[PDB]
RNA sequence: AUAUACCGCCAUCUUCAGCAAACCCUGAUGAAGGCUACAAAGUAAGCGCAAGUACCCACGUAAAGACGUUAGGUCAAGGUGUAGCC
């Protein structure tokens, strides 16, 4: 659905809970610390790649302007900067993507 | 023969062989095992290749209030039977061998990230439920005996909190892993320190000590900042309950020497009400968000002070040259600034 | 060292019977014989063929009892009687014990050409000596 | 709730079962409690404890003895108007007989015998599983025969149970709550200390056996 | 063929007596150690030794004699895993 009602919805609570959709997903990468920016995507030619990031995994989940407290949870609510792509374990599209929405 | 014919279990012995030369040393052997599989309990009695109709066994004695009769079951039943079994035997194995997935912690094939849930059960009546667990470090120590030579013996540390300020660490020697689990978890349990904490996410005032040529110097941090420390901080601090702040750890590195003194310090950290108490004076906050106003955060229980301190000037207090370069900013290394995965 | 019937001790985790407890040395001390003949006294023979005999059985009500029983059975030879003594579990029904029951005995009579006949004694679960 | 009122009524009170009367620094001169090993014998945190040295012997403070003293009493007193079990220890052979006696008197247990290892830490396994360990400690002698503190302190002080015990210039008061200084080892301090806690816990015990029935009757 | 996959069965120290699940403690909570009886941190399931049983006794002789070393011997008592002749 293209509303956000989805996420009110008691299977995104039951799946997700009171965390945000960012703190289940782990990275896969190299040892000790990771690359410092994310895979370029994590679909491509309507194919989805192994351990894609929450936001990709999930399609019923929309990126919008409109969804503003799905998008809250990755910027801090005590601070005003949005939290980095290694942090949250997007890629990048989706997460320039989610920048430029939350513009 | 059949007479030649004997039991199972010494088959699946002399298969499997458990023991009597290569399980003995450690040497064993090229990750190869047999599986050990109970076929008495998969089939039942009747089955069989010529397929008699069992009214005692096979089929129910009764049908319709009539007595039942010996009867055939022809080739294509027989043949179906078979299908249904050899389908059963395939689901069987196949629920035998699959993977396993425990969750990735530290790092794939280390015991580090790992957590044994909460501790068992008391004797007497006490359920643990709140507190989580965590395996620091397993290592194989190794010591000599006269007879036998070399012994493995499972050295484990792990450590456990409720998240609520409330933590203790411990060690755990045994012959067995799980059984030194077991062993370090429940006196890991009843061992245990708190440590206050300023506003449930950070320590009062940054800490600096040593500890078995183990030099730490943990930093206060506000909010929004996350836990930048080594990874076993990270988890210990996961188990207090405090949400952000940094740390550095120089010299040694001996994780078990790191925790004790971890704990020693936040043991030893004075809290503001205590300070204020001693002191004499009201303690007095300031942020960056808030602008020039004065937060008091606690005051003292008995009789304030009537004069204040006086100004100390050019204080004697031995600083850190890093820490002074950092705050100079013409420290650059490449190391530093890490955009590293969450908290 | 000697292995011969006998336990190897654990650490407390093997569930052991009075019989696979006790060593073979004990057996005429504080233990009796599986089987009750008298091919073995002196002037008597046949007793190679009542050992044979008497293993076969054996194996064979083991193998058609399977499942339900926890111990060695007890062989009870009086002149031309046979009876038979057996431990068992109520795993499965007495409809299916019964039919196994006469379908042995009649066996075993049309076999060895002699009077058969056994007993059996239920038990819940089977009964530990110590755990080893 | 009047339960537990009962149960915290006597602590706002201060000298509330009068223990005050049983002891006094004429008593203590008198039993020779104020004396001390010699300065080779003296310890550092026994220091400030020390009134002062003559002829190489050390004297104890009578008003910080008497001060102690007061306190153990009345926290005896309460744990025992509380029904808190209480224990005695005294390494010491000399008086293990009266020590035991004044024990059975009491209705309090003692141990002057050996201590074994772990008796109070793995006393689960030793005993039974739900076993009611004791609710306060005591010593007469804080040291054992060879002069090394007792086990039983540490495992008080680890298992979180009080201890009260009579420090002589060579004990340890650390770990010790309600450290006493006076004489371990004069036979008429050790025969004052017994009778005081006799007429201490019996009085404790009485009152609560009078108040009781003043409750059962209301 | 593999005793260097094993079971089963034995030599060995053993003409020893220790082996030890489970708990606690000390060592700054390291590998490790835990003995002092006019006693100072050790407590011990269980096994073994022992006791009792066999011969003529209570002694003696037999029997028993654990954990483990010798990758000790035996796929040739027998069976069986792996590799081969089929
Ligand atoms: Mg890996
Ligand atoms: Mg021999
Ligand atoms: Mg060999
Ligand atoms: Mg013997
Ligand atoms: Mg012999
Ligand atoms: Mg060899
Ligand atoms: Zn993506
Ligand atoms: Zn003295």
């Amino acid at each position: 659905d293209e509303p956000w009602k989805y996420l009110e919805s008691e299977e995104y609570q039951e799946r997700y809970g009171s965390r945000p959709v960012w703190a289940d997903y782990r990275r896969n990468h190299k040892g000790g610390v990771p690359p410092q920016r994310t895979r370029k995507t994590c679909i491509r030619r309507n194919k989805v790649v192994g351990n894609p990031c929450p936001i990709c995994r999930d399609h019923k989940l929309h990126v919008d302007f409109r969804n503003v407290k799905l998008l809250e949870q990755f910027v801090c609510a005590h601070t005003g900067i949005i939290f980095y792509a290694p942090y949250t374990g997007v890629c990048v599209k989706q997460h320039k993507r989610l920048t430029q929405a939350i513009q | 023969s059949f007479f030649t014919k004997l039991t199972a279990d010494e088959l699946w012995k002399g298969a499997l062989a458990e023991t009597g030369a290569g399980a003995k040393k450690g040497r064993g052997k090229r990750t190869k095992k047999k599986k050990r599989k109970d076929l008495n309990r998969g089939q039942i009695i009747g089955e069989g290749r010529y397929g008699f109709l069992w009214p005692g066994l096979n089929v129910p004695l009764m049908k319709n209030g009539a007595v039942q009769t010996i009867a055939q079951r022809s080739k294509e039943e027989q043949e179906k039977v078979e299908a249904d079994m050899i389908q059963q035997r395939e689901e069987w194995d196949r629920k035998k061998k699959m993977k396993v997935k425990r969750e990735r912690g530290w790092s794939g094939n280390s015991w580090g990230g790992i957590s044994l849930g909460p501790p068992d059960p008391g004797p007497c009546g006490e359920t643990y439920e709140d507190f989580d667990t965590r395996i620091l470090e397993v290592r194989n120590v190794f010591t000599m005996t006269a007879k036998e030579g070399r012994k493995k013996s499972i050295r484990v540390l792990v450590a456990v909190g409720n998240g609520k300020g409330a933590a203790g660490f411990s060690i755990g020697k045994a012959t067995d892993r799980m059984d030194a689990f077991r062993k370090a978890k429940n006196r890991a349990v009843h061992h245990l320190h708190y440590i206050e904490r300023y506003e449930d996410h950070t320590i009062f005032h940054d800490i600096s000590l040593r500890f078995k040529r183990t030099h730490i110097k943990m930093k206060k941090q506000p909010k929004g900042y996350g836990l930048r420390c080594h990874r076993a901080i990270i988890t210990i601090c996961r188990l207090i309950g405090i949400k952000d702040m940094y740390a550095k750890v120089s010299g040694s590195i001996n994780m078990l020497s790191l925790t004790q003194g971890l704990f020693r310090g936040l043991s030893r950290q004075e809290t503001h009400q205590q300070l204020a108490d001693k002191k004499g004076l009201h303690v007095v906050e300031i942020r960056e968000e808030c602008g020039p106003l004065p937060i008091v955060v606690a005051s003292p229980r008995g009789p304030l002070r009537k004069d204040p301190e006086p100004e100390d000037e050019v204080p004697d207090v031995k600083l850190d040259w890093e820490d002074v370069k950092t705050a100079q900013g013409m420290k650059r290394s490449v190391w530093s600034n890490l955009k590293r995965a969450a908290t | 060292k000697n292995r011969a019937a006998r336990v190897r001790v654990s650490k407390g985790d093997k569930p052991v019977t009075y019989e696979e407890a006790h060593a073979p040395h004990y057996i005429a001390h504080r233990k009796g014989w599986l089987s009750l003949h008298t091919g073995n006294l002196d002037g008597e023979d046949h007793a190679a063929e009542r050992t044979v005999e008497d293993v076969f059985l054996r194996k064979f009500m083991w193998g058609t009892f399977p499942g339900c029983l926890a111990d060695q059975l007890v062989l009870k030879r009086r002149g031309n009687q046979l009876e038979i003594c057996a431990v068992v579990l109520r795993q499965l029904s007495p409809h299916k014990y019964y039919f196994l029951v006469g379908y042995s005995e009649t066996l075993l009579s049309y076999f060895y050409k002699c009077p058969v006949r056994l007993h059996l004694q239920t038990v819940p679960s089977k009964v530990v000596y110590k755990y080893l | 709730d009047f339960n537990d009122k009962i149960l915290n009524e006597p602590l706002k009170h201060s000298d509330f079962f009068n223990v005050k009367e049983l002891f006094s620094v004429r008593s203590l001169f008198d039993a020779r409690v104020h004396l001390g090993h010699k300065a080779g014998c003296r310890h550092r945190f026994m220091e400030p404890y020390i009134f002062g040295s003559r002829l190489d012997h050390d004297i104890i403070d009578l008003e910080q003895t008497a001060t102690h003293l007061q306190l153990a009493l009345n926290f005896t007193a309460h744990m025992a108007y509380r029904k808190g079990i209480i224990l005695f220890i005294s390494r010491n052979r000399q008086f293990s007989y009266l020590i035991e006696n004044m024990a059975r008197d009491c209705g309090e247990y003692a141990h002057t015998r050996y201590f074994r290892g772990g008796m109070l830490t793995n006393a689960r396994l030793l005993f039974g599983p739900t076993v009611r360990l004791p609710d306060l400690i005591i010593f007469l002698h804080t040291l054992n025969n060879i002069f090394e503190p007792h086990v039983a302190v540490r495992d008080a002080a680890k298992m979180n149970i009080p201890t009260v015990g009579i420090v002589d210039t060579n004990c340890n008061p650390c770990l010790i709550t309600y450290p006493v200084p006076g004489n371990d080892d004069s036979p008429l301090a050790v025969h004052l200390y017994c009778r005081l806690f006799q007429t201490a816990i019996t009085r404790a015990k009485e009152k609560r056996q009078q108040v009781e029935a003043l409750y059962r009757l209301q």
